[PDB]
């Protein structure tokens, strides 16, 4: 079985 | 102004979303020039470097972000994703658990943690963490789709109809918005998506490879246009992560050494290190050249190596599976690149020219399912090494404990020699099957099984309990060596009834859907006493199958599960079934070859996807067209006739037992010859100045 994908988080600058 | 660096960072985030990764990197870096201690920009930059395959540089910038901002949960979670990709699972876990400690409401970190549990075999915890992620962030396609696959894995079909609707809706929205679909290409075959969507999923995943090779700024390769530099020999390169103990080697490990060295020069490029098994030894010894690219992690340097070897046809044996380095194909070091055997579907990618298949698996009217041109093998594209790996199953004998061919079975390389010593064996016409009566020797064998003994010795011959192979010879259990002893296999070993029909399926449970179990229930209801023999993969799916079956009118005692067994025991115990019921949603591929090699007829209903049509291709090559159903009614009727007309069952089992030898299905020498003829059609076509076109002969 292949590696399960993940979710990168984009940080908004405020 | 602080607005300056913030504006650059936030614009870069937009460019990342749009797929403009190079511009995003440019903007993140300008932000860091304006504002050097900008934690958000360090972490966002690291995220796009990760997407470009620059993993160490990404780690450096994550650590910088966290040095600046020790409670920066985004950076911990993103860094975990990079460590997971580097195979540092413990490091990933420590990062995710720190991010969730900082921010318990961090939906992305919960979902990324869940992906570790999923890959570790802890499906209950993965489900719990994905459900926390969706509670926190209800619009979350990665979490929803990976949860859906967790539920597929354990055969949890709660609200399955609504689940498929949302999966399709998610994919449709992501494709429309030019985003990477959250369904993986190798899973898309399991869900009711259009062929267009499945090919588009594949194409979008292949595009990830482009982001990773573009940073290498390599020019196009110059490709050979003749065979002069190779003395008239066509140079074929097989690229695989699976030269070792993996089913793909169990299928084709004989093929490199069977190539004709007068016309072909064979290069095997391993993407994995040497696992020490006989599978790896054999290909390393039998290929003309063996190259360990696991020592060359840069795809630019690895592709240079392939090109320097002068490869004419490069064969992709991974597609979208673990261990793939499709970046090597995206760089196009060879003039012709073909998909073959390891991945049941299209790459969807421009850098693959052909998929090697056959007219049964991929009839020309469905060519639009594939981005590649079709290249037909003459019978089936599937192949298996069973004749070389398991020659001890070429013959069998039984004990007449009362005559059945699959209640108490003996196999052995020296089985004939053993039977010569026993003057009271009877030969039954159905090749021929010897029957040992219920004598002193048979009682000792039965006693070994019932007492759980490991092996006994009779007349100098070692007689082994089939459940104990790893204690006798671990290399025989894995298929690395042919067993030396006479092995005993019985229905009692697996809790199967001695007076009823056994229908088996030994596939992963995620290949079963409600529609399939309903069809199996219909069959069992029409064959009194029959049982269904399934695999614990995983065990936590057993009570779900049982509940749905009982809900369909099947008592629990009609379904019998067994654990995953070593390779040799798995193939050998197929002899105990009467009939194999193939999964229509995604057929058994390796396991279809396995049951046929045991002589067990397999009933199948080919679908539309490649993965749903392989078993019928195998049965066509074998010569058993009567096992191929055109619809669900036919599938049920075939299975019920096999289970109720015992003379017909005897006839069909005899066909499989004989044609597994006489048909082309397991004939690796013929396969290699036919494969070579196909390579030469590809080459002559190219050498004549043509772009790839269908090779359907
Ligand atoms: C897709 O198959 C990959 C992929 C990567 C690694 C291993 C395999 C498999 N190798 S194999 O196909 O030859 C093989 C072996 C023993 C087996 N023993 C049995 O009792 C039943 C099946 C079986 C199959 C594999 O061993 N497993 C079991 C595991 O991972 O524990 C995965 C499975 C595939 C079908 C059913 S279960």
């Amino acid at each position: 079985t292949h590696e399960t994908g993940t979710t990168n988080t984009a940080t908004t600058a405020t | 102004c602080p607005t300056h660096a913030d504006s650059l960072n936030n614009l870069a985030n937009i460019k990342r979303e749009q797929g403009n990764i190079e511009e995003a990197v440019r903007l993140y870096r300008k932000a860091l020039e304006v504002f050097p201690e900008f934690a958000a920009a360090h972490s966002n930059l690291a995220s796009v470097l990760q997407q470009q395959g620059k993993l160490q540089e990404a780690l450096m910038h994550y650590k910088e972000a966290i040095r600046i901002s020790p409670t920066f949960a985004d950076a911990y979670s993103n860094m975990g994703n990079t460590l997971k990709e580097m195979q540092d699972v413990q490091g990933a876990l420590q990062c995710y658990t720190r991010a969730i400690q900082i921010n318990p409401a961090f939906a992305d970190a919960h979902s990324n943690l869940a992906s570790i549990h999923k890959d570790s075999g802890n499906i209950p915890e993965a489900i719990a963490s994905y459900r926390t992620a969706l509670k926190l962030k209800p619009d979350f396609p990665d979490a929803y789709c990976n949860l859906a696959h967790c539920l597929q894995i354990v055969c949890d079909w709660t609200d399955y109809d609504e689940r498929m609707k949302k999966l399709v809706s998610i994919v449709a929205d992501q494709l429309e918005k030019n985003r990477l679909p959250s369904v993986h290409p190798h899973h898309s075959m399991l869900y009711p998506l259009s062929h267009g969507f499945r090919k588009a999923i594949a194409e979008r995943h292949g595009n990830l490879c482009l982001d990773k090779i573009n940073v290498l700024h390599k020019p196009p390769y110059e490709h050979p246009k003749d065979l002069k530099l190779s003395d008239g020999r066509l140079r074929v390169g097989y690229v695989s992560s699976d030269f070792g103990n993996h089913p793909t080697s169990h299928l084709m490990q004989s093929i490199p050494g069977m190539h004709n060295p007068d016309k072909f020069e064979v290069f095997c490029y391993a993407l994995s290190p040497d696992d020490g098994t006989n599978f790896r030894v054999k290909v390393m010894a039998e290929a003309n050249h063996f190259i360990d690219l696991s020592q060359i992690p840069c795809n630019g340097k690895a592709a240079d190596r392939i090109h320097q070897d002068g490869i004419h046809i490069l064969v992709n044996m991974n597609g979208y599976t673990k261990g793939a380095r499709n970046e090597l194909f995206a760089l196009r070091p060879a003039p012709i690149q073909a998909m073959w055997l390891g991945y049941p579907g299209t790459s969807g990618a421009l850098f693959m020219d052909y998929i090697i298949t056959d007219q049964e698996t991929s009839p020309a009217e469905v060519a639009e399912q594939y981005s590649e041109k079709l290249a037909y093998m003459p019978h089936t594209f599937f192949i298996g090494d069973h004749a070389n790996m398991f020659p001890h199953l070429k013959k069998k004998a039984v004990i007449d404990f009362k005559i059945y061919d699959n209640r108490i079975v003996l196999n052995g390389i020296d089985l004939k020699a053993f039977l010569d010593s026993l003057p009271d064996v009877k030969i039954v016409k159905m090749l021929n099957m010897p029957v040992i009566p219920m004598n002193t020797i048979a009682e000792a064998v039965i006693e070994m099984i019932n007492r759980g003994q490991i092996q006994i010795t009779i007349n100098g011959f070692s007689i082994s309990n089939g459940l104990a192979t790893t204690q006798i010879n671990n290399k025989a259990a894995t298929g690395e060596e042919v067993p030396r002893t006479i092995i005993v296999t019985t229905r009692s070993q697996y809790g199967l009834p001695e007076d009823a029909i056994v229908y088996c399926n030994f596939n992963q449970l995620y290949k079963i859907d409600p529609s399939t179990l309903q069809m199996w229930a219909n069959i069992l209801k029409r064959v009194p006493n029959s049982v269904l023999w399934l695999l614990r993969f995983p065990a936590v799916g057993e009570p779900n199958i049982q509940q749905y079956a009982q809900n369909m009118g099947l008592p629990q005692n009609r379904i019998i599960f067994s654990p995953v067994a070593p390779k040799e025991e798995h193939v050998r115990r197929g002899q105990l079934a009467d009939v194999c019921l193939d999964t229509p949603l995604c057929n058994g591929h390796t396991t279809g070859m396995d049951v046929l090699w045991a002589g067990t007829p397999m009933v199948t209903m080919p679908g539309e996807t490649l993965a749903s049509r392989v078993a019928a291709s195998q049965l066509t090559c074998l010569g058993c067209l009567e096992l191929i159903a055109k619809n669900r009614q036919e599938y049920e009727d075939i299975a019920v006739k096999l289970g109720t007309d015992l003379e017909y069952l005897k006839k069909v089992r005899g066909k499989v037992w004989k044609q597994r030898i006489s048909s082309p299905l397991f004939n690796t020498k013929q396969y290699t010859m036919e494969l070579e003829r196909l390579y030469l059609q590809m080459w002559e076509h190219y050498a004549a100045g043509n772009k790839p076109d269908h090779m359907i002969k």
